[PDB]
């Protein structure tokens, strides 16, 4: 986790490095399934979803 | 030829340093070292753990 092998012409020995934790991190585009399912039933705004399905055709 | 041999081939999958389970293929046991089966007390800690995000699958 967070380790890479650096292969290239700039190193004498291509190896694996324990990269430290960046500060601050980028945005994490991850959705957790079970916690969202654990909540009660959610209401999707069908009006908006349909108008954006039809409006964004190019 | 009257030679009672009972040899098992096992593969390490983790360590139990303290009371918590770490993974990794390290800390090779020295020869003449006891083997003590497995009890459910340590198996439960490995698998069930304690967290909200769980899912029973048998």
């Amino acid at each position: 986790a967070g380790e890479c092998l650096v292969v290239g012409d700039s190193t004498p020995i291509p190896s694996i490095v324990k990269l430290e934790l960046p500060n601050p991190e980028p945005r994490s585009q991850s959705i957790k399934f079970h916690k969202k399912w654990s909540e009660s039933w959610r209401t999707p705004s069908f009006e908006e979803v349909i108008m954006r399905w039809r409006k964004e055709n190019g | 030829k009257d030679e009672d041999i009972f040899i098992l081939t096992v593969q390490p999958v983790g360590i139990f340093k303290g009371e918590e389970f770490f993974q990794g293929n390290s800390m090779l046991p020295s020869p003449t070292e006891p083997v003590f089966l497995v009890e459910d007390d340590i198996l439960n800690k490995i698998f069930s753990n304690e967290k909200t995000k769980i899912f029973h699958l048998g």
